[PDB]
């Protein structure tokens, strides 16, 4: 009633992400630093995972 | 009865300045009603009211035949009404701009404009900011 | 250990059996799909596209992921058989209007900052 | 003060004008460029400086609840005037 | 390179490719494909139109917001051509009429207009000019079309020495006048044709725009297979399931396509020409209600 | 507690607590936790294997007979090992009451479909499969219900981008509607709104 | 000369005929359809302008896109537009149809109906009032009146 | 308390059966509907004569946007970016910098009218009454690009509609 299969979990084929947004992106796992403009620490309690910055350009119309 | 309504129709014909005015108003506005003149506009529009008509038909405007640059005997639109008569006509207020006029400012347009889409004076958007990064300019002198 | 609840298949053998069944059905359906939607592709290249889609997931070594893929492919087949899709949905597999992307390092260096 | 760029384009109140080599000027061909003729900086420079006999003066932009939030301006620096951070109006003590 | 003209993005609808193009005659059969291929990668396109703007509607969804600008022009005024190509670094000349009108003969359309366009572009500082001629264009042709095309090509080369002359060979496509004209019938065995795909010609024009070394060169866009006219016509009826332009066009279509191995072709632009057999069904499916024709090489 | 504060009803709180203890006693094989909120809402967190039994009890027991399925949805919490939580909201007209049942699952573990207990569940389950990828075993026909045909991915997952991966337009060269990688004329502006200086001391977590 | 006078008067007659009877088929996708039905209501009475109510796709002059166009719906709208005879015009009503509007940054919404079909008139608002849509229809009528086809044919 | 809508029982005596048969064979209720439609024909229609007549509006009506200025002629906007932060549709884009005289003014202020949902949140988040939603609603356009407003267009709108906008604000500011 249980397979008891022993393998590293990988659902990368079931989420529908394009292939070049999986093997090319580099995620950062970190606790965000406290904003030095303020003395509060409530924004440094959890962990954040984010993606690497890619190119941003200027729209020819309206800039 | 019938006689009274035909007499009222005859008075409607008479009150538009004769047969020529009757035909002009009938072919320009598809309406031949007569009401008390409330206001005259600096562009030529005329504004009439009739409080015995039901709400929405108690106020109307006969548009001018010539706005800023175009003939307007046939091609009329609602964007021609100046803002004060726009307020009075849409029943946002009970007072025409004649009894009490709007406050006068030095930046308010003295010349209203209609919708200028489809015309050379239409609006074209652009980015109103300056260039963020400036490039290096090489010297004009030779290096060797 | 890592005991897990099965979806459809107990091990990889039943998973491969289901994969073969699905491939059989898709290969059989291809020419009828080509004729019915009046596609400009041939039956040969449609079956090649089916083979390529099946090959895209060839590295999976998990029965649960495999039969989830089989279920999704079966739903896609049900969509394409009942003509719930249109020609656009079928032709979306071929990326005809996309510019070819060069994997060469020099080409990628010249075009922009994308690695 | 509406000015005109050497290429002919009107310079906006933000100082924006496409340079001579800019292709984007093609968008204004057979059409016009929208520029506001009233430059607020000049209009606020044309206002007189009001003299008040107090060290601190309050400004709400005029109109009460129809202006900006009420702020208090100090007038102890005799070298320059006190300017409202919202409206731009200038205030001064009666020097001499 | 004028920073605003630096490519940015991933070559998509909302990207910048640094190409400002003035496509004369963009309302025709090849103009729509050229404008589509230009706008797919985000280039700014200027469309000069003489017709009613209703006929230019189909070009509006071909680009992002503000990337396609329509301006009016006429072929006999130099100021219109001036204001249309003033800010463009690429000019494409697709102006051409298959017949004569009371206001334009072949002289006006194929000689005077291309020469004026090339001269105005050269004066204005346009970097690239792409002029379209015919494969069979020579001075000693019996047809006025080809003589005018050849004289216009020489005049364009004189006025704009760095122009790229592209000589397609009887373009066929969905809105073409070759497959449709032959299928609209409802002499042979001596005429041979070299039809070329419309998308192939569009890709060739775009690649020539992007090609740095193809500045003053001359290309010839031809199909892979040479077809005799009779055999080719038979295939058209067969695909369409049908049982088997005053004087100039019949003479032109009875002429055989030349062969210029000295001229570079579509391969040198990295394009593999597609056979007519594949796209014949696509074009001629609308004419309805498998044994490809034999070729000679 | 002056007029700006919501009034409290302790009678309903006591009734819901009593019924929660009652349900927990009757079905200890599946119930893992019972909670009542400060606004008198009763929720029961159960083991995934007890979807069909517990629901049936709540549908059929004389003292519960929760005969209406108001809603069935899922919540995505990536930080948990069991990523998805399934929520059943039930209404009983005889007792004028409402109950909530919670279950957990992950990507590769199928929940047993509850169409037999409630037919109304059917479409709801499809939606979950369309939005979170939760497979429901023994569903009469499990397929996408809201997304486009051929759409890849599940959009209501927390790791799905807001604007998706592809966008549609019309291409004249191929004379049809095509899908291309998504590019935005203006990128969505991400705002950092969360402020320091915690607001509610009652929810402060231990510093571990 | 008389040759251009004849085509000018023929243009005037044909333009008057085309703009004086506009038969719209409306894509009632979302809430802007409600304002369309209010423009068809007794107060505004689109029919009094010659603009009939709910024409058939095979006999419609103008297409009114009133609502959000989703990715699942774009092929159907394009097919219906292609089935329409010429001359044909498209009016984009509301923010959702103009540029996506409130759902612009969505995975299942087409960012503007002009990615699919060319648009003649853009009616702004969320939703535009019935008076606003009537103003857009009259502006389309003026645009039709401005056009000139026999003249273009004659001078070409 | 509940009501029964369809819980009536027809009487089975001869007179009522004859009445029902007469209704069936003579179509009485059909003539009743005909008569009601006929009566509706002989009353005044509710149609107004647009564009010469306009529908009623109110000072609170939200139409086209505008940027206002102080009576001295100085723009009210101080680049606080509250309207941009509150905008549900992300339709407002603002860039600012110190002016030549050190004033806090915007250098870029765009509103995408094809993104705007016309909720009026921007004009109620503004603390200086700079951005308002005017009463103009007849601003349909033939191209998409002209619905992408910038600072010049909005300032022109304010200068164009200031009289009516100020009158509406005077009429309705005591309810805010
Ligand atoms: C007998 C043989 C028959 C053969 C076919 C002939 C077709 C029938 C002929 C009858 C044609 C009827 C024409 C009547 C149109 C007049 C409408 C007039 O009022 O239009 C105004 C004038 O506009 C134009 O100037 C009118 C152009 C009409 C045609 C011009 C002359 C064409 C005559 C040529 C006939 C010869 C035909 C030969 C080939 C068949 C503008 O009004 P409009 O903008 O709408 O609406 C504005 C709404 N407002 C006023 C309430 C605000
Ligand atoms: C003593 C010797 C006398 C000689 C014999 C004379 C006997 C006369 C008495 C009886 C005759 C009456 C018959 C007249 C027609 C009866 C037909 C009829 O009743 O059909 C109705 C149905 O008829 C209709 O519904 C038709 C309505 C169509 C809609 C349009 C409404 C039309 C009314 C507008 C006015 C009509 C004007 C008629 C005269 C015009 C003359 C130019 C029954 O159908 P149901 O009620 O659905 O039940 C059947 C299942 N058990
Ligand atoms: N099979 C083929 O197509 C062959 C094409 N040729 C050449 O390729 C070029 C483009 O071909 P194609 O697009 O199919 O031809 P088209 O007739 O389809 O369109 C050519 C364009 O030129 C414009 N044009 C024509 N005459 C004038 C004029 N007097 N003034 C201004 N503009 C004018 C037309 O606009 P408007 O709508 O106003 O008429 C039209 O949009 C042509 O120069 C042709 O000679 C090369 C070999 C193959
Ligand atoms: S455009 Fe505005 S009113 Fe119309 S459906 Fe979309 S959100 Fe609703
Ligand atoms: S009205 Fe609403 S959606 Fe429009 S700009 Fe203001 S805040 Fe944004
Ligand atoms: S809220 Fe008012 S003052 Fe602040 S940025 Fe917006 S328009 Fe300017
Ligand atoms: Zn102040």
């Amino acid at each position: 009633q249980l397979i008891a299969v022993d393998e590293k979990l990988d659902i990368t084929t079931l989420t529908g992400v394009p292939e070049e947004h999986i093997k090319t992106r580099k995620v950062r796992i970190f606790v965000p630093a406290r904003n030095n403009m303020q003395s509060g620490v409530n924004n440094t309690k959890k962990w954040k995972m984010e993606f690497d910055t890619r190119e941003r350009w200027e729209n020819p119309l309206m800039g | 009865e019938l006689v009274q309504v035909l007499r009222r129709g005859l008075q409607q014909v008479s009150g538009h300045g004769g047969l020529r005015g009757y035909l002009r108003v009938l072919f320009r506005a598809n309406d031949v009603r007569v009401g008390t003149l409330v206001g005259e506009d600096k562009y030529g529009n005329k504004y009439y009211e009739d409080n015995k008509q039901f709400f929405g038909r108690h106020r109307w405007v006969i548009y001018t035949t010539e706005m800023n640059g175009r003939d307007t005997f046939w091609d009329v639109d609602g964007s021609m009404v100046p803002p004060e008569w726009h307020r009075w006509l849409h029943c946002m207020t009970d007072d025409p701009p004649t009894t009490k006029p709007p406050t006068a400012r030095k930046y308010i347009w003295t010349n209203h404009k209609f919708n200028v889409s489809g015309t050379p004076q239409q609006y074209v958007p652009y980015s109103t900011t300056r260039k963020k990064i400036q490039e290096w300019v090489p010297p004009s002198t030779p290096y060797k | 250990g890592t005991s897990v609840k099965p979806i459809f298949s107990r091990d990889m053998n039943e998973a491969k059996r289901r994969v073969r069944e699905l491939y059989r059905a898709w290969y059989r359906e291809v020419p009828n799909t080509v004729h019915l939607f009046q596609l400009d592709i041939s039956v040969k290249q449609g079956r090649d596209k089916v083979r390529e889609m099946f090959m895209k997931n060839a590295h999976v070594t998990d029965p649960r992921v495999v039969d989830l893929l089989v279920i999704k492919g079966k739903m896609e087949l049900e969509e394409t058989i009942n003509v719930w899709k249109q020609r656009t949905h079928i032709m979306r597999f071929f990326h005809e209007t996309e510019a070819p992307r060069p994997t060469d390092f020099l080409s990628k260096f010249y075009v922009g900052h994308d690695p | 003060g509406v000015r005109t760029s050497p290429t002919g384009e009107k310079v906006t109140h933000t100082g924006q004008a496409y340079d001579d080599g800019d292709y984007r000027r093609v968008r204004f061909s057979d059409r016009q460029k929208e520029v506001n003729e009233n430059f607020a900086i000049d209009l606020i420079a044309e206002q007189p400086v009001s003299e008040v006999g107090s060290r601190v003066i309050s400004c709400d932009g005029g109109g009460g609840a129809l202006g900006h939030p009420r702020v208090y301006i100090n007038l102890d620096k005799e070298t320059k005037t006190g300017t409202c951070g919202y409206c731009g109006l200038q205030f001064r003590q009666p020097h001499h | 390179l004028h920073h605003a003209l630096i490519p940015h993005g991933k070559g998509g609808r909302s990207s910048v490719s640094g190409i400002v193009a003035t496509v004369f005659g963009a309302t025709g059969f090849l103009g729509r494909y050229v404008v589509n291929h230009l706008g797919r990668m985000g280039s700014q396109v200027i469309v000069p139109y003489r017709c009613e703007p209703y006929d230019t509607m189909h070009l509006r969804p071909m680009g992002d917001l503000g990337q396609i600008i329509f301006m009016e022009w006429n072929g006999k005024d130099k100021d219109s051509i001036r204001k249309v190509v003033e800010h463009s670094n690429v000019v494409i000349n697709l102006v051409g009429r298959e017949w004569e009108t009371k206001n334009f003969d072949f002289e006006d359309v194929f000689v005077k207009i291309p020469h004026a366009i090339a001269q105005v572009s050269k004066e204005a500082g346009v970097e690239k000019l792409i002029h379209i001629s015919h494969l069979n264009a020579d001075i000693k042709s019996p047809s006025r079309y080809l003589r005018s095309k050849a004289v216009g090509e020489k005049e364009v080369r004189a006025a704009f020495p760095e122009a790229t002359i592209i000589k397609p060979s009887d373009i066929f496509g969905r809105e073409d006048r070759f497959l449709n004209y032959f299928a609209s019938m409802r002499l042979g065995k001596e005429t041979v044709k070299q039809p070329v795909y419309i998308v192939d010609v569009s890709k060739g024009i775009i690649n020539a725009i992007k090609d740095p070394d193809a500045k003053g060169k001359t290309f010839a866009f031809v199909g892979p297979n040479r077809y005799l006219l009779f055999d080719l016509v038979q295939y058209i009826f067969a695909v369409a399931y049908r049982p088997f332009t005053t004087r100039d066009k019949v003479e032109r279509v009875h002429m055989s396509d030349m062969t210029l191995p000295h001229l570079p072709g579509l391969e040198d632009l990295g394009i593999q020409a597609t056979p007519l057999e594949l796209k014949a069904i696509e074009v001629l499916r609308r004419h309805r209600t498998v044994k490809p024709a034999k070729t000679v090489n | 507690t002056r007029p700006t504060i919501r009034p409290r009803n302790d009678v309903v709180h006591k009734q819901l607590s009593a019924f929660g203890q009652y349900v927990a006693e009757i079905l200890p094989k599946y119930v893992q936790q019972v909670q009542v909120s400060c606004f008198n809402e009763l929720e029961i967190f159960i083991h995934p294997d007890g979807v069909i039994p517990v629901l049936t009890f709540l549908r059929d027991h004389t003292n519960a007979q929760f005969k209406s399925l108001a809603d069935l949805t899922a919540v995505d919490v990536p930080t948990r090992q069991n990523r998805f939580e399934i929520v059943y909201n039930l209404l009983s007209l005889r007792f004028n009451s409402r109950i909530r049942v919670k279950t957990y699952t992950d990507e590769l573990t199928p929940i047993e479909s509850s169409v037999t207990v409630y037919k109304a569940a059917n479409w709801y389950e499809r939606e979950i499969w369309d939005m979170f990828g939760v497979f429901f075993a023994n569903h009469p026909d499990l397929r996408r219900i809201l997304t486009d045909y051929g759409f890849e991915g599940h959009p209501f997952r927390k790791d799905f981008p807001l604007s998706g991966y592809v966008e549609l337009r019309y291409d004249d060269e191929v004379k049809r509607v095509v899908a291309e990688p998504v590019e935005l004329a203006q990128e969505f502006r991400k705002f950092d709104l969360n402020s320091p200086w915690e607001a509610f001391p009652a929810y402060r977590q231990p510093p571990e | 000369s008389r040759g251009e006078y004849v085509v000018a008067k023929l243009d005037d007659l044909v333009n008057w005929a085309r703009r004086s009877s506009l038969w719209p088929m409306t894509f009632g996708l979302a809430c802007c359809a409600v304002e369309m039905m209010h423009m068809a209501a007794p107060r505004y009475d689109m029919d009094r302008f010659g603009v009939v109510f709910r024409a058939s796709p095979r006999q419609s002059d103008v297409m009114i896109v009133a609502g959000t166009l989703t990715n699942k719906m774009a092929p159907a709208l394009r097919k219906v537009y292609d089935q329409m005879p010429e001359p044909r015009y498209v009016v984009s009503m509301g923010s959702c149809a103009n540029g996506g509007g409130y759902y612009h940054y969505s995975y299942s919404v087409v960012r503007g109906c002009d990615r699919i079909v060319p648009v003649d008139i853009y009616v702004p608002g969320c939703p535009p009032t019935a008076e606003a849509l009537l103003y857009g229809i009259l502006q389309l009528q003026r645009k039709i009146k401005r056009e000139k086809r026999l003249r273009i044919w004659y001078r070409r | 308390t509940y009501k029964f809508v369809n819980m009536r029982e027809p009487s089975m005596d001869m007179k009522s059966v004859t009445d029902r048969a007469a209704q069936t064979l003579l179509w009485t209720e059909l003539v009743r509907g005909l008569g009601m439609t006929l009566s509706y024909l002989f009353r005044e229609p509710a149609t107004i004569n647009y564009p010469f007549e306009k529908g009623p509006l109110s000072p609170r009506f939200r139409g086209e946007h505008a940027l206002r200025r102080y009576p001295s002629g100085e723009e009210r906007c101080i680049a606080c970016k509250l309207c941009e932060a509150v905008c549900p549709a992300q339709a407002i884009t603002i860039e600012a910098e110190p002016r030549a005289d050190g004033s806090r003014r915007t250098t870029r202020y765009d509103i995408d009218m094809t993104k705007c949902i016309y909720c009026g949140f921007c004009q109620e988040a503004c603390p200086v009454d700079a951005i308002v939603e005017g009463p103009n609603f007849e601003f349909s356009t033939e191209t998409h690009e002209e619905l992408l407003y910038n600072k010049e267009k909005l300032l022109n709108n304010g200068d164009k509609w200031e009289a009516e906008i100020a009158a509406n604000i005077q009429a309705d500011y005591l309810y805010r």
